[PDB]
């Protein structure tokens, strides 16, 4: 639809899956989707379309005021979704059109409020790092968007790696592995009985920005260990040289693999092929 | 949120090392890269509430027998290791590991674990060590030396399958739980 | 003395009438008296000179510790000088140097507390315009 551009419809299926991932509690990708829809909304007053003016509640409802309800539900969610740091940026920009635009100044102090709640959950407490696998779909039994396909999955935050592996499992009969973990296989590259391979992953290290020099706490960096990521390398053993007994260097080669997703974890789905 | 304390001790000749590392990289089997440093940790949740823990990585050789036990006391659970394939592993253990370790901490949780599951079964390496003359000791005589302790589990994994090897920790891990 | 450029008893002349107005409850006064010293200050690390090291404490005082001390002050005298849109105007850049340099956010979770309660008094309650006069000596 996106690409079809009917946007009304569009926001229908943006709430749609707003439901669903509500139903799963993943208020991550919830409130991301919210935002997918604040984004095409402006500050400014007049309301243009009675497209973005939805079946929830419908009167008047200035473009000002939408952007800013919706924008209020993100920060909820983002705070239960223990991801502040959004929330503060949003926050920032919900004050800004308030102090330019409403001046309805009791606004500011509840948002900024809830701020420094933030601010002090980032700073006082810690949050386990979700780990990363790297699912590559493989066969011809997989559908048109999953046959010869590698998704990466943000996994729970202490998920095993065969506990997904089973989990997928779950969510796929004829449930068997690869054993070849690094290489796809030219005949189940068209080959029916769909075959899967799943193996945690690298984060790589996001980039901070204005942070690359200053000496920040480690809290900002752990936040940046694990989101906001698109990179992820995979160390590869391999043997090349003679196998000496005692001595394993002569051999030791790392043939790691980059990946590049097209979007940034955590977003709306909660895994992504590889780009 | 809190650590675990947990120890494994073994002859060097089975190279439990691999088994740990390989847990805690979460490596796919056959894929571990082996470290160059010993004493490895990781944060596990399990149930309740997530922990952390370091596994107690103790060398074998004889010798260390007087820098392994000052590790010993405050371990919240020990883990005896050994190779299922090896009768010269199960004499030690009988003979030195398990005597040694019940007098040094005569009080704390305990676990025996069998190694090389995989080669247990091996019919290669069944035959090997007939024509060498050992013998692929298998499980109930091992159930026999849990007994023997009444150790509060005894588990066999393997490391190129990790099969149980999650369990393992499991199990271990819920001893204190 | 500012002609004179001494700015040592400069400040010290400037403690002396915050003194006074302190004394008349001036918060406008004072706390402005106190900007004016912060004025040469500036958000640096390094403590640049001992003369801007006063006698009320002494120890490192880090240039960004001691502007932003005297910030918080004037802060508090504004509030109680009813005059919060030059708090707001501090409270940002306060807030801002806690961002960029020190990163402590516990000072930000609080300054901004204060900053959303000018807000609501400023919105929220009315305050008396003060009459002015024209006085012609001769």
């Amino acid at each position: 639809y996106k690409e079809k551009k009917r946007e009304d419809i569009y926001i229908r299926y943006l709430y749609k899956l707003r439901d669903l991932h509500r139903d799963c509690e993943n208020y991550t990708e919830a409130a991301y989707t919210l935002l997918l829809h604040a984004e095409l909304l402006q500050w400014s007053d007049k309301p243009c379309v009675p497209h973005l003016l939805q079946r929830d509640s419908y009167y008047v409802y200035t473009q000002q005021e939408l952007k800013e309800k919706l924008y209020q539900e993100i920060i909820s969610y983002f705070d239960k979704g223990k991801m502040w740091e959004k929330a503060i940026k949003l926050s920032k920009e919900l004050a800004e059109t308030y102090e330019s635009k409403v001046f309805d100044y009791e606004g500011l102090g509840n948002l900024l409020k809830k701020r420094a709640s933030f601010y002090e959950n980032i700073i006082k407490a810690m949050r386990p790092q979700p780990e990363y696998f790297a699912v590559g779909y493989y066969g011809q039994g997989f559908p048109s968007f999953l046959r010869n396909k590698i998704f990466i999955y943000r996994g729970k935050e202490y998920e095993r790696r065969e506990d997904f592996s089973l989990r997928l499992l779950t969510q796929f009969p004829n449930a068997e592995k690869m054993t070849s973990t690094t290489p796809p296989g030219e005949d189940i590259k068209s080959s029916p009985k769909q075959y899967m391979q799943c193996f945690t992953v690298k984060p790589v290290m996001s980039l901070p920005p204005s942070y690359k020099d200053k000496p920040v706490p480690e809290q900002i960096l752990n936040y940046y260990r694990a989101n906001e990521v698109q990179q992820f390398r995979y160390s590869r053993p391999f043997r090349k040289g003679e196998k000496d007994p005692d001595n394993e260097f002569a051999t030791m080669w790392i043939e790691r693999t980059t990946y590049t997703t097209a979007y940034t974890f955590p977003g709306i789905l909660k895994w992504f092929e590889v780009k | 949120m809190q650590a675990i304390k947990c120890v494994v001790v073994g002859d060097g000749a089975v190279a439990k090392t691999c088994l740990l590392i390989s847990y805690t990289t979460n490596a796919f089997p056959g894929e571990y890269i082996p470290t160059v440093f010993d004493n490895y940790s990781a944060n596990v949740m399990v149930d309740g509430k997530p922990v952390n823990l370091g596994l107690w990585d103790t060398a074998g050789q004889e010798d260390y027998d007087r820098l392994r036990p000052l590790s010993y006391p405050q371990t919240d659970v020990f883990l005896i290791c050994f190779s299922l394939v090896s009768p010269a592993s199960f004499e030690n253990v009988r003979a030195k590991w398990y005597p040694e370790v019940r007098h040094h901490c005569p009080n704390t949780p305990i676990i025996l674990v069998g190694t090389k599951l995989d080669l247990r079964d091996d019919k290669d390496t069944i035959e090997k060590l007939k024509e060498k003359k050992l013998t692929p000791i298998t499980y109930p005589q091992g159930l026999a030396m849990a007994k023997e302790i009444g150790a509060v589990k005894y588990l066999e994994c393997s490391a190129l399958t990790q099969r149980g090897l999650k369990t393992v920790f499991d199990e271990a891990i819920r001893a204190v739980l």
